[PDB]
């Protein structure tokens, strides 16, 4: 209906939850390996947050694997920093760091992360 | 929190 | 770290993507069943907003199982408005609904909106 | 959007 209220932090709210229920790895469903590094997350939260993962866990046979092998060029600690982004809204990115957070969102099409590597890159020019 | 969204 | 930057937008974006998995019925992994009346949702959305669901999915023998039947004296309209809640942010609370709304949140451990009900029900007395 | 939380 149109005459519906909202409480401002209840998505804020279930977010906090859904990292909870992660660092207990309470109903986690997949493991993402890279570069022999493991990463155990829920499905629902990666296929929220990339189009790489909403693609691959809508297809009929990967939507049924437990494992999810990344390609050898993607940098874990990259993929560590997007990961914990995906459970807080909160991103990591320092000058160390952001030549490979920039290739990992790519490669998993969070378009927002790039458009600000791409930005805070060019300001250091 | 309620706001009228 | 400390240095973190945010996105405003993030939580909402990632409800909005989960509440579109539960309209598609993609990766819905329990049934709750309200006098005979059917809701697929996913585990982790239930546990991230609810006591009781929260105490339901991390015992050890009712993590595993596909449906829950809820008490009969429960209405299921009010569960369908605390539902789409819970995956929206918006609570559709009408005066034909808040006494069953509020009986199901009390129910089901959703203590804002039994807040927000009571308030609603003291300024019309 | 981004912000300093
Ligand atoms: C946080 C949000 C915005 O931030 C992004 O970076 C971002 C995305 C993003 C999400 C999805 N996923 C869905 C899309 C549509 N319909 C459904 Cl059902 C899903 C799901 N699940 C797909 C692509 C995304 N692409 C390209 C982004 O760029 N996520
Ligand atoms: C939207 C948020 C606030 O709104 C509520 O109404 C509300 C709740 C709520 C949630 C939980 N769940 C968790 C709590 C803690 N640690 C973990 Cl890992 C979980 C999970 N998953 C448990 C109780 C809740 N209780 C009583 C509320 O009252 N949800
Ligand atoms: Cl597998
Ligand atoms: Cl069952």
């Amino acid at each position: 209906a149109d005459s519906c209220i909202q409480f401002t932090r209840h998505a804020s709210d279930v977010l906090l939850n859904l990292n909870r229920l992660r660092s207990r790895d309470i109903l986690t469903d997949v493991v993402i390996v890279v570069s022999r590094e493991q990463f155990r997350a829920h499905k629902t939260v990666l296929m929220a947050c990339s189009g790489l993962f909403y693609s691959i866990f809508t297809d009929q046979l990967k939507c049924n694997l437990s494992v999810i092998n990344l390609d050898p060029e993607i940098n874990p600690e990259g993929f560590c920093i997007l990961l914990d982004f995906m459970y807080t809204s909160r991103l990591n990115l320092r000058e160390g760091n952001i030549m490979a957070v920039m290739a990992t969102a790519m490669y998993l099409q969070m378009e927002h992360v790039v458009d600000t590597c791409r930005k805070f890159i060019k300001a250091s020019e | 929190a309620w706001v009228i969204p």
